[PDB]
Formats: structure tokens, sequence, C-alpha cells
């Protein structure tokens, strides 16, 4: 019996995105009006606009929060070919201050902070088919150093860090490929950090994702011996990735992978545009051209099913 | 709306939903405003105050059970489990009663309150059916006594009818009088039926002779007793002989002048047509089942119950009425299909409470196949993990979910770590509670996260003492150095330390970082200076400068202090100080920028150095004289 | 001995309504504050049905809620100022006086100080961690290290001691009419004279070598120099504030954080303590019977009798209050426990 | 009583506080920990000596 | 002959059960004879 | 003197040994029942017998006899899965036979409904080595009954009524 309560946003232009902070006490919204707004949740469960500023002169494609250990930090990326880092400089005098602009050749299609145990790192991807990884050398001085350039050889549309804090797994990034490519398949690529070469190397290519990829999400690993990846294309796909075996005598490779499609769902009825896991990785949300958000969950027999569908008027489908 | 794409964002237990736009650019005629806030929440009835009370009381019950699961064997243990089951059902009762008073006093929530009373009725109904069966598992004989008690505890309409009849000035002339007599017979309540018949025996002489025969038949009716030495075969023979006595009285036309006494005698024979004519007194097919068992099959075996249950449902529902979801649950229980009982209740119930606690209790009865599901955990751990995860969504109940996760080490420790790091720490009291919970369960990284978060919150609030205390608890040497440097900004500026008493009491915590070490040792030097231990203060300063624990600007500061110290009215010690001065100067020539190199104190430093050289020379001569 | 009432909110604070010293009436009304919910409240409760004149019926009476009011933030601390007025400290840094209207069974906001506690420079609200009342005077302490003095009829703060502590203060009590004691996150008990024009404490007491947070402080009712404190280590410390800077006694009381300590107001040979470990202990110093029994340094003179009053396996007991034969306490188990026959 | 007092005294005289020893390559944190151990030893020795003189009397 | 000793242990256990049966059966026969007398 | 030592421990040693004799496992149960059989025989005071009755262990041992109907049905087979069950049954029947030799024991057994429970057992109606085995079942059951009642007191005449049943 989910209940939705409308608020009068009164946005100058429609906001193309909303992002919660890590604690779900704050949200950021962004719009065609060239602004970002920040909203704080009162004790009475009401939202109040606490900051509003003009951010750019280009289509803000993505917004992301840093981990709260680095303070109140936002990153945004744009059609203007830049990513920007913002810090909430409060006195009640909040005024999200631009700390840097990353300027290294085409639209920056996605931006994601790395898992906190890797430090204050930011990945960007661009339609030039490059992923760039920056590091802030001082968390108190939000200067950024370009650490890595990863040539994907396909237009990058989206990126996901593997959130696994296990020291048994090298840092991993999934990347997509929007290119319609009548033929080229492999539109999801996986990169692994190689300690011996101090470089990201291509570990995997999901050859079954011959369709254009719109979004990708690694599931929270929560002690599994295998990774789970959701992929948004013309359908919703779920992959399990099992790392292969090993010998302590010597090792310098990407440790090849066994990949299985465990689910494929065409029930979207339109090019599924977004996929998002809940905080436990037990429920998937998807959105598509059918004007619905769908909720997916496995039962105790690992059988995934839909568990909810919505309407244009805002009512949940009976 | 106007073919708009849905954006979503997962919160810690909430789903944020919004209209993104169109991925089309400014387009689409259909015009309006996207002022819609959509928080989709999983779960709903948990918010009830009474249900929360139930949950607290039963967490107490669960903890008790777990702790006592090591102490008792066979029969004693079985009885203890039965009593735990009864306690759960009593909590259900209290909750229903409270909800009912609430509905009575409040008209607007009474619709919903009655819906929830019916929900709890569902819960107690299923819990108790399952209990009785698996946990008691009574053999042929006691089974029917318990089923008569079961119908009596859940079907109260006959007692209301009889109370209304008894409130009338003339109970025997009341329209429902014979319905009260027949209802007591249908429930096996022969003594209460006889008390009503004794009133009718007063009305007429012809009624009195028939009432005496019927009273004697009801009095002689064989009943099973929980403790008799009587065998089921000796009971069956007495029951057959009593039934032949009833049949003989009917065949002799003994009751032909009173249709109601004849109908009661036909009920005593188990006449199915007359039992079905009295459906409105039984109200349910399962009351009809138990009345059929009483008058046709009093020695029924557990293994035969399903056949009679199905036959009773089919006969009772023999019109346009479809079985209710409760009927499927009760039939599955009479079939002894525990998995089907759990499945049907999982479909009908909004809440996992019934299926979680009934399955937990039935697992303690050693019934389910004893193996893990599909992830190194069993039906019990899976359902407890999902229920506990549900409690973590709620701002006050997440603390209860912690203890449920402790139940299974494999299936609740990693979830507990993940959730403990996500708790909104708004107050020091809440953080201290979370820390106590983690420390008991050995979770270091989670506690480090807690402490660092608290200390950064303190850096934002400008509470330097609280921030330092939290950084020390974090062992956080990096954050320790950060706060030491903030105090250094403050002292480079004011000429005095804030919070003197804390720095003076650092003790062994001073060793957490070299920067903190320097800070504390320098504060000790100032303390020596206030105590006129001038030599001691100066030597401490010199040692700090030579160890280079001091940051390369405190070199100037400490060097000027050495300046007046030297200025006052062994040779090796004098040479040492000279070496320290020269090292400082070489460092300056290299590290210090040309801009900072050009400052005022140079000439003052040179005069201090000349005074030191003169004192050392004379001091060395004095030392040589002492050696002589 | 205890009636338990489940209330669908965690209870941070419980206090008895003060009885007039001339009244033969037993305490019957108490207040509660809630915490760790989206909507917190102050509630008033009665233990007796207004009308039972039988001296001979076993008290099986569940406490009945008389009235409530929404409280912004988490009720961090709560005290009665008098019979009609309840003071609260909020996690929002607000100090509020509520008035209880007994005739109508309602609470109303009488007065508030919305900027009682805040960090200097950011103007960010800081939690008000403890309060103490001596009608008409109110003192509050907070995470901002401030000591505020109010008078119930004054809209303005009468006195602030800015930067009184560089650490969070957790507890405050009156030593005398113009003197208070505070406890903090670095294990210090600090004595203050509220007439002294400076911001320095008059005296500082601490356990030597250890910086264990102190959460609670209470003063012996008849002996103005005897003080009890509780810490994060579950230790009960007894102090003579005239003798040295160290406690006179260190007693192993709890397995986790000690939230409250109270001397019995009329029989101070009894003391009560509650903890995060879920326990509620009664301490009796009368068992050997003017040397305060609590200040006995002779382990052979004054056997303290110690009794756990609650069942094993309660969640955190966040607050207790004791008046005459009556004790109330509040827990994280969404429960209020009440006894009317302590002894 | 004289034999009991002597045995209490004899137990106490044979349990003197241990003087802290500095290991010859101690870190800065270990030197601060040693000064804290030495101050603790002087205090513990003062208490032990006061108790010894009372038991001796 | 360690295995023989193990077998002997099993044999001794069987002998103990047999002695128990010998005693109780003899007692029952004696009781029946006493009742007849 | 041995009995004084058994008592001296208290109802604690008696409870642990009697509980374990009931529902331990195979060998241990058999040996524990044998031990109980032997201790109750030298029980002139009959304290052990009183403890067994008051603590409910005697009732549990009697109720557990209904367990063997399925065992007997499986056993009437040409090949027997395990003779262990037969030995437990023997030790158990031996112990019960020993308890029945006592004038009081016979009364306590009658109060506990031993004849009623034997009358409910269908194994006695399955007359077929298998024939020898039916024979032996009959032996123990009827044993206990007859011996008991006979050596039973004159006041407990119903004994005759229950046996006739």
């Amino acid at each position: 019996m989910f209940v939705a309560r409308s608020i009068a946003a009164d946005h100058k232009d429609l906001i193309h995105d909303v992002s919660f902070d890590f604690h779900g006490r704050r949200m950021a919204t962004c719009s065609s009006d060239q602004s970002v707004k920040v909203w704080d949740k009162s004790e009475n469960v009401n939202w109040h606009c606490t900051a509003s500023w003009k951010t750019h002169s280009g289509s803000v494609w993505r917004v992301t929060w840093a981990h709260p250990e680095f303070g109140q930090v936002l990153a945004s990326c744009s059609f203007d070919r830049t990513a920007a880092v913002w810090e909430e400089i409060v006195g009640g005098q909040s005024h999200w201050v631009k700390r840097t602009t990353l300027v290294d050749r085409t639209s920056v299609t996605d931006v994601k902070f790395a898992p906190k145990h890797m430090g204050l790192m930011l990945a960007t991807c661009s339609a030039d088919g490059v992923v760039r990884i920056y590091e802030a050398p001082d968390v108190m001085n939000l200067q950024w150093s370009l650490q890595h350039e990863i040539s994907c050889k396909l237009s990058c549309s989206c990126i996901s860090w593997n959130p696994s804090s296990s020291r048994a797994h090298s840092p991993m990034i999934a990347v997509g490929s929007d290119d319609s490519s009548p033929n080229i398949m492999g539109k999801v690529q996986i990169y692994e950090y190689n300690e011996n070469t101090r470089k990201y190397a291509k570990a995997e290519t999901l050859m079954s994702v011959s369709d254009p990829v719109h979004d990708i999400a690694f599931a929270p690993n929560l002690g599994r011996s295998f990774h789970i990846l959701a992929v948004a294309t013309k359908d919703v796909r779920i992959f399990t990735m099992k790392p292969l075996r090993k010998e302590l005598s010597s090792s310098g490779g990407v440790t090849k992978f066994e990949n299985h499609t465990v689910a494929q769902f065409d029930n979207h009825n339109s090019q599924v545009w977004r996929v998002s896991w809940n905080i436990t990785g037990t429920v998937l949300a998807s959105s598509g051209d059918d004007g619905t958000v769908r909720l997916w969950k496995a039962n105790y027999m690992d059988n995934w099913k839909c568990i909810g569908v919505l309407k244009g008027d805002g009512n949940p489908v009976g | 709306q106007q073919n708009r794409h849905i954006g979503f964002s997962w919160g810690p237990g909430d789903l944020l939903l919004y209209e993104t736009l169109y991925q089309k650019q400014g387009n689409s005629e259909t015009a309006a405003r996207c002022p819609f806030m959509y928080l989709v929440r999983s779960d709903e009835d948990i918010y009830s105050p009474v249900l929360r009370k139930l949950f607290n009381e039963s967490h107490s019950i669960f903890v008790g059970l777990q702790k006592s699961a090591e102490e008792a064997s066979g029969k004693s243990r079985k009885a203890q489990l039965v009593q735990v089951s009864r306690n759960y059902r009593s909590v259900l009762r209290a909750c229903m009663e409270e909800m009912h008073t609430l509905s009575e006093s409040t008209r607007e929530t009474a619709q919903k309150y009655i819906s929830q009373i019916s929900i709890l009725s569902a819960m107690e109904l299923s819990w108790n059916l399952c209990e009785i069966l698996f946990i008691e598992s009574a053999p042929a004989g006691p089974l029917l006594i318990l089923l008569l008690e079961w119908v009596r505890l859940h079907v109260c309409e006959v007692d209301n009818i009889v109370q209304d009849v008894l409130r009338s000035e003339k109970p025997t002339e009341h329209e429902k009088f014979w319905d009260g007599v027949t209802g007591y017979v249908l429930q096996g309540r022969m003594n209460e039926a006889r008390q009503l018949l004794a009133k009718e025996a007063s009305t007429s002489a012809s009624a009195r002779s028939m009432c005496r025969v019927l009273d004697d038949l009801l009095k002689k009716m064989p009943m099973l007793h929980t403790g008799g030495t009587q065998t089921l075969t000796e009971f069956e023979l007495k029951w057959q002989h009593w039934r032949e006595e009833c049949e003989r009285h009917l065949q002799n036309g003994t009751f032909s002048s009173n249709v109601h006494m004849e109908a009661v005698c036909r009920v005593l024979l188990g006449d199915e047509e007359v039992l079905l004519e009295k459906r409105d007194l039984m109200t349910t097919w399962y009351h009809f089942l138990v009345s059929r068992l009483l008058f046709k099959h009093p020695t029924v075996k557990p293994t035969e119950l399903h056949f009679y249950a199905q036959s009773s449902l089919d006969m009772f529902l023999a019109g346009d009425s479809c079985p209710e979801p409760l009927d499927n649950i009760l039939l599955a229980a009479f079939e002894f299909d525990i998995h089907q009982v759990i499945k049907e209740f999982s479909i009908v119930s909004s809440n996992w409470w019934f299926v979680a606690h009934l399955t937990d209790l039935l697992d303690h009865c050693q019934l389910f196949q004893a193996h893990n599901l599909y992830f190194g955990a069993n039906m019990r751990e899976f359902l407890l993990l999902d229920y506990a995860s549900g409690l973590f969504s709620h701002h006050s109940l997440w603390q209860l979910g912690v203890d449920y996760f402790d139940y299974c080490p494999n299936l609740g420790r990693e979830y507990l770590k993940l959730h403990m790091e996500r708790i909104p720490l708004s107050t020091e009291k809440k953080a201290l509670k979370a820390l106590r919970i983690c420390e008991q369960r050995q979770m270091t990284e989670q506690v480090r996260s807690i402490c660092k978060t608290m200390a950064m919150q303190s850096l934002c609030n400008r509470r330097l003492g609280s921030a330092l205390s939290w950084s020390i608890r974090a062992k956080d040497a990096a954050f320790a150095t950060l706060i030491s440097d903030r105090f250094l900004k403050e002292y480079c500026e004011r000429g005095n330390f804030t919070d003197l008493d804390l720095i003076d009491n650092l003790g062994s915590a001073m060793l957490l970082s070299d920067r903190l070490t320097f800070l504390g040792k320098y504060r000790e030097f100032h303390r020596m200076y206030s105590q006129e231990q001038f030599s001691e203060a100066a030597s401490l300063l010199l040692s700090l400068m030579t160890a280079r624990i001091a940051p390369c600007s405190f070199w100037l500061t400490l060097l000027l202090d050495a300046l007046p110290l030297l200025e006052q009215k062994s040779a090796e010690q004098t040479y040492e100080l000279m070496r320290c001065l020269e090292d400082r100067m070489a460092a300056k020539l290299e590290s210090t920028s040309p801009d900072e190199i050009q400052k005022q104190d140079s000439s003052i430093d040179n005069t201090k150095v000349e005074m030191l050289r003169l004192a050392l020379a004379r001091n060395l001569a004095r030392a040589i004289v002492t050696e002589g | 001995k205890f009636a338990a009432k489940f209330v669908s909110h965690k209870i941070s604070r419980t206090r008895w309504r003060p009885v007039s010293a001339s009244s033969l009436q037993q305490p019957d009304v108490f207040a509660t504050g809630s915490w760790d919910n989206e909507e917190n409240k102050v509630c008033v409760w009665a233990t007796s049905d207004f009308g039972a004149t039988s001296l001979d019926e076993e008290y099986q009476g569940d406490p009945k809620q008389l009235c409530d009011i929404k409280h912004p933030g988490d009720v961090m601390d709560m005290q009665f100022l008098d019979k009609e007025r309840i003071v609260t400290g909020s996690s929002t840094g607000t100090v509020t006086i509520f008035r209880h209207h007994e005739n109508n069974q309602t609470l109303s906001v009488n007065q508030r100080w919305e900027q009682a506690h805040y960090h200097v420079g950011s103007n960010m609200r800081a939690p008000c961690t403890a309060i103490v009342c001596s009608s008409p005077e109110i003192v509050s302490v907070g995470e901002d290290g401030r000591i505020n003095c109010f008078r119930a009829e004054s809209r303005d703060v009468l006195r602030t001691i800015d930067d009184a502590d560089s650490s969070t203060m957790h507890g405050v009590t009156f030593l005398r009419t113009t003197e208070i004691l505070t406890v903090n996150s670095v294990g210090q008990l600090k004595l203050w004279d509220l007439r002294k024009q400076g911001n320095d404490p008059t005296q500082i007491f601490s356990v030597t070598g250890e910086r264990v947070p102190l959460h609670c402080v209470d003063r012996h009712p008849n002996q103005q120099h005897v003080v009890a404190t509780g810490g994060q280590d579950g230790m009960l410390c007894i102090w003579d504030v005239r003798h040295g800077k160290m406690p006179m006694s260190l007693l192993n009381a709890h397995e986790a954080e000690m939230w409250e300590v109270h001397f019995h107001p009329s029989n101070p040979d009894h003391l009560f303590t509650c903890s995060e470990d879920g326990s509620l202990w009664h301490w009796d110093a009368s068992a050997d019977s003017l040397a305060c029994a609590w200040l006995s340094t002779d382990p052979t003179k004054g056997q303290l009798e110690i009794t756990n009053l609650l069942p094993s396996s309660t969640l955190s007991v966040n607050s207790l209050d004791v008046l005459g034969q009556n004790l109330v306490c509040g827990t994280d188990a969404e429960a209020i426990y009440v006894t009317r026959r302590l002894f | 009583e004289s034999h009991e007092a002597f045995n209490e005294w004899f137990k106490h005289i044979n349990s003197p506080p241990q003087k802290p020893t500095l290991v010859g390559q101690a870190s800065f944190t270990e030197k601060v920990a040693h000064e804290h151990k030495e101050k603790k030893y002087e205090m513990d020795f003062g208490i032990w000596k006061g108790h010894l003189d009372a038991l001796t009397s | 002959f360690l295995k023989n000793e193990k077998d002997n242990a099993l044999l001794s256990a069987i002998e103990e059960s047999r002695k128990r049966t010998f005693v109780m059966a003899e007692e029952y026969h004696r009781e029946s004879m006493l009742v007849e007398w | 003197d041995n009995l004084s030592i058994f008592e001296s421990y208290g109802t604690a040693l008696m409870e642990v040994v009697c509980r374990d004799a009931c529902d331990g496992h195979d060998i241990g149960r058999m040996l524990a029942l044998a031990l109980l059989d032997r201790i109750v025989s030298v029980d002139r005071q009959q304290q052990w017998l009183l403890y067994l009755s008051n603590s409910g262990y005697l009732k549990v041992l009697v109720d557990s006899l209904a367990e063997d109907d399925v065992v007997l049905r499986n056993l009437l087979t040409p090949q027997p899965p395990l003779l262990k069950a037969l030995y437990i049954y023997e030790s158990k029947m031996a112990f019960l036979t020993r308890v029945a030799k006592s004038s009081q024991g016979a009364i306590e057994l009658l109060r506990s409904g031993v004849i009623v429970r034997l009358a409910q057992c269908q194994v006695y109606d399955m007359r077929p080595a298998p024939v020898e085995r039916y024979r032996q079942i009959l032996l123990p059951a009827l044993q206990i009954c007859q011996l008991i009642l006979t050596s039973s007191t004159a006041q407990h005449l119903q004994a005759a009524g229950q046996v006739l049943q």
C-alpha cells in the first residue's frame, strides 16, 4: 500500500534527475532551467529547498554524491564536455561552491565516485569512448589529478564501479556502449585494475549484449563468490559472473570469467531506459517507454518475478 | 503522463520515483507541471501501535525460547513449546481486544480497526490450528475432545442465542429456545442442553415424559475423557449401545408429538439431513465437521480427518458458495500438508508474522527436512532475515531487527554490518547505543566508520574537543593529525591554546601520531615554563627541535624561545644547541622559500647565537676546571 | 513488582510529577519523552484510576496516557519545573517549557528558546543534552559546550557561559542554589559558580589516567558534597567534592554505558542506576545500620546490597525516576515499567 | 594476632612495585608510554611504602 | 589379539543382557509358583 | 550401604540416569534400562521406584511401548534390519517385570494404565523366525500382565477385569 504525496516543485524547467544523499535526508534535483537545487528533509517529513544555483550552460547528464567521509560533495557531468565537483559551503549560508572543472573531447555521458576505500576518486565516461579516472590528492582541498585513461573503443554511455571492498578482487569498472552498431556486439565491457602493470586492463566483454546499452548496475556482493550485473537494453538482463580458479605459485592476469545470463525480461514493452537496485540488491527497479516503473524480485527458488507496475496519473496499477 | 519516462533512485529503505522528462528535447504538446512526490514504501500495517507492542512482547518470548533451548529434554521440552505457543496466542488475544476497544471509541478508524481485528483473527486462527496439530499431535480419542474445544473457542453464536433466550421472562416460549438446545447438543455440551430441557419439563405433563427420555439419552451419552483407563474399543461399544437406544426411541415414535425433541434425537443419531437443516446454528463447515465426528465417528484417527473435512466442506457449501482462502488453509491443515498451510497463509497475509513464528515453532517440533535452502541458510533463517530487514526500514524498530539477525551467525552477521553503517547518527546518545551493539558483536570497520562520521560532524559543528575524542577512539592517526593541525592554525594566530586541560591529560594517547606527540610535548614544555623549571623547559624544546617532530615552521618558533633561554646570566650541551641552530638554518636555506627566508629576527637570532657561543666557551672552560 | 506498558515509541526520559511535601498522597502522575522516531512526543501518564477508594486491591493497573504533545527533535532530557510545568531539552538545541492543564488533560507550549544551543560561527543547532530545574531557575548544557541559565518567566537567557567546555557535556545537577556540577565526554566532573563573571570552572575532578565519558550526575539530597556519576564503562563513581580531585569510591555497576544515577530523594541510603545493558540496579547502603555510608573507604564497613529490579533481557534502560515508594523507567523495548511498592 | 600481622607484612614486603625498564630502541609512543609507566610506578611505590610502614607499626 | 579383545568386550555386553534376562525371568517364574502355592 | 550412597547424591543422579535410560540411544538405553532393572531389584526402600514414578520417567517408559508396533510389523520380515531394538525391548520388559514383582509396583503400573496400553496394541493380533518372534512378543507382554496382577494385592481385583479386557 505505497502512498505518494505530491509537492509543488515549481521548477523553471523540468528537472531530468533526482538524487538522494547516502542517508536519504537530502536530495538534489536538476533541470533544463540550468539549475541544481538541494532539498533537506525536516523532522516533520517535509522537504525544503535549502540551496538553488545555476550550475552550467549544457545538458547535465548525471549527478552523483561522494561518500560522507569526504564531506558534502557532488559531481555533475554535461554535454559541454566537462565534469564539475561541488562542495556544500555552508556558513545558514549554504551555496554549493564549484571546486573544480574536469576538462580532459566530447559529451561526458556519466560520472561516478569510486568506493570510499579507494580514496576520493571520480570516474567519468565520454562519447569519445574514453573512461577517465581522477583522484583528489587532498580531501581538504577539492585539485584533481588524472590517474587513468581507459580506451573502450566504443562510445561510452554509462559507467559502474564494482562496490566490492574485498581485497580478493581488484578494482573493477563496467562500461557500456550506446553505438547502434548494426554489427559490433560486446556493448558492455569490464575493466580490472592490474597491480603489476598499474593500469586498467579489459577483463571481460559481455558478447550477448549486441543491443545498445542504456544503463548498467553491479549488485552489492554481500559475501557471494560471484558478481551480479544488471544491463538495460531493449530488455532487462541479469548476468552472474563467476571468477575462475587459481594457484599461489605465480599470477599476473585478469583471471578469466564464467558468465551466465540468469534472467532476460522483455516485459518492459519499450526500450528499458533505467535499472536500479535497492540498498540490499534484492529488488530491482526498471523504467521503460511503456511509462511504467516495474519492481523485480527473486523468490526462495531463485525465480525472479515482477512485483509492481504504475500509471501516468500516478496511481499504482490494480 | 504524455509518454513520460520514469526516473528512480533507491534510498536505504525508500524508492524515490520522478518523471525524468522525455529523452526528446523540449517537445510534446500536452502541457502541465511535474509537481509529484512519490515515495513507494514496502509494508503498511506495521505502523499500528498495538502490533508494535505485540512485536516487543514476542521478541521477549523468542529470546526466552532460544536461551532455554539447551536446558530441557523430551516431554518437558514439548510442554514448554506448547506453553510458548499459548503465550503467543495470548498476546494475539490482548492485541485484538485492544484494537476492538479502539474501533468502538473511534468511528473514523473503526473501519480500518475492524479490518485489522479480522487480520489478527486470521493470525490467531492459523497460528492456533497449526499449533494444536503439529505441537500436540493427540492420538485417536483426545483429538475429538480438542476439536470440540477448538470449535467452542472460535464459534460463540450459540452462547449469545442462549443468553437472549434466558433474559426473556419465559425462556420456553422464546422463538430461539430450541435453537439454543440444539446448538448445545451440536457442540457436545450435553449438560447445558439438559439444563435448558429441565425448563421445558416444567411447562406440560406430556412434554415432561418426553423431556425425561431425552434428558436420560443426553445424560447417558458416552464422552471421551483425557485421563480415563477406558480403551477406544470399550468406548466404541458403549457408544454403539447408546446409539441403538436413541434409534429405538425414534422408531417407537417416542418424540412424534414434539418436532423439536424428534429433531434433537435425529441429531444424536448423526442424521446428515437434520444436521444440514441446522447449518445456520453451526455457521461454519468445520463446526459441521466436528458435530459429524461427534455423532458418527467419535474414535476418528488423524489420518482420516482430511476425508471427513473435504466431505463436510462439499456438503456444507453444496450451492453457489465458493471456498474462502481460510477454508483452503484449514483443509491443508486437516491433510497434514504443513507446506500448503504456510503457502496459503503467505498469499492471504500482508505480514510474515504468522508463517515465521508458526514455522519456527514447527521446526522446533522436528518436522521439516533439516537442510539449508539455496544459500547456506534454511526456511527459518530466510524468513527471519526478510522480517528483520523489514524492521530496519522503520525509524524506531531497527533495534529489534539487530537481535533477530544475531539468531543465525551465517545469515544475519553480514546484513547487520551493512545496516549498522547506514544508521542515521543524529545524536551522541544514538551513536553510543550503536557502538555498544557493535562492540559486543566484534565489528571494527563499522565502528571506525561511526567514530569518523561523528568526528567530522564535530569538525563541521566547530566542537574541536568532541572531534578530537572521536578521532582518538577511531585511532584515527590521520584525523588526529588533522585536528592537531587545526589547533595549530588556531595557536599560530592567538598565542594561546584552546582546551588546555585535554592536552595536559593525553597520557599514552599522545603516541597516536607524531604531530599529536609534538603538540603534547610542547604543551608540557609550556607547563615547565609556568613552573619556573626553566632548564627543563629549554631542554625539552631542544630535544623536540632535534627530533624534527615539530613541523618545519615551529623551527622558527622554538628557536626564538631558545633565544631568550640562552640570553640568561655543559660544554657538550652548549655544542649540541649550536648544532641544532645550524641544522635549523640549513633547513631554512633549502625548504623555507626565498620570500619566507626574508623575515625580521635574523639579526636577533645572530645576537642570541653569539651569546650562546660565549656561554658555551666559558661553560667548557668551567667543565675543564671541574675535570682538573 | 513491575507493571509493564508497551508504548509504540522508544522512551528516552521518565519523571514523576512532584508531590507537595504536605500531601499524604502517593505520586500517581509521571511524564515521558520519546526519541529515535520520525515524530517524537511528550506524554503525561496516570498510575491510578481517578476514583478507586479501595486500600485493598492488588495494583495490576496499567499506566494510562492522560495527554500528549508533538515534540520537535528527540527529547534528549526532561525535568518537572513544578506540578504544572515540564521542561525539555531537544536534539534541535531548543529548550521548551510545556504547561500541563490537569482540568482539560492537555499539554501546551508555554515558552521556548529556539537558539539555546548552537555552534558559534556556523549558527548550526547543537543538541541540548541535559537540563536541571530549581524553580524558577533552569540550567541547560549541550554538545556546543555551553551552559545556559534561564528563568521560567524570562523570555531572554539570563546568562550564557560560552566555551565552558571544549567537549560535549552530557549531564548537569545543582550542587547548591548558585552552583552546578557538569559531566562531559572526557571523564571530567566540573564545578561552576553561576555568580562568577568568568567562564572557567571553579574546580575540575577526574579519574586519573582515564578519559572515559561521563553520562550522568546526581547529588546526594541531604549531603551537598556527596555526588554520584556514571560513565561509558558502566562504572559508578562516588565523589566528595571537598576532598581531592579523585572519586572516593569506584564501583563496578554495569556491563555497558550508565545512562542515569539517582539518590532516593527522602531515603538517600538508597541509590538507583540504569544502563544500556538493559539492567536497573537498586543499591542499599543501610544494610549495616554521620559518616556517609557512600564515602566509606573501609571494605569491611558498609556492605552495599545490590539488586537488579528488572527481568534479564530488557533492551537499554534509558531513564529512571524514584519518588517515595514508586519507581518508573523507560526503555528501547518501547516499554515503560512502573512499581508503586519498591521496598 | 602477631603471627597474622607478620604474615600480612611478609606478603606485602615481598610484593614491591616493579620499576619500569626502557627497551633500548623504543619508539616516540613507547617513550611517552614509559614516562606514564614511571609516574605510575612512583605513585604505586609511595602507596606501597605507606602501607608497609603501617603494617610494620 | 586386539580385535579378539574388542569381540570379547561385545560378548561380555551380550552376557550382561543375558544375565539380566535370566534373573528377571527366574523371578517371574518364582512369583507364579508362589501365587499357585 | 550402596542404597545410602545412591540416595546421598540426591534425586540428581537418579534423574540423570533414569532420563538417559529412557531416551538416549541404542546401547546406552539398553544398558541404562538394565541398570535401572538391577537397582530397582535391590531397592528394599523402593526410593528409586518412588522417584521414577514422581518424576514421570516410569510413564514415559510405558508410553514408549506403543513405539514397537511398527518395529514388530517390519521385523515379521524374513530378514531383520537390526536386533538392537529387540534388546532394548527386552531390557525394558525386564525392568518393568522387576518393578511388577513389587506389591506397590503392580499398583503403580495399573495407575499408569499398562494393561490399557497393551490392549490397544495390534501386534498381538498378527500371529504368523517370524512365528517365534510373534511368540516372543506375546511372551513379554503377557508376562508383565500376568505376573503383575497375580503377585498383585487382593484390593486391586480390577487387575483381573483389565487383563480379561
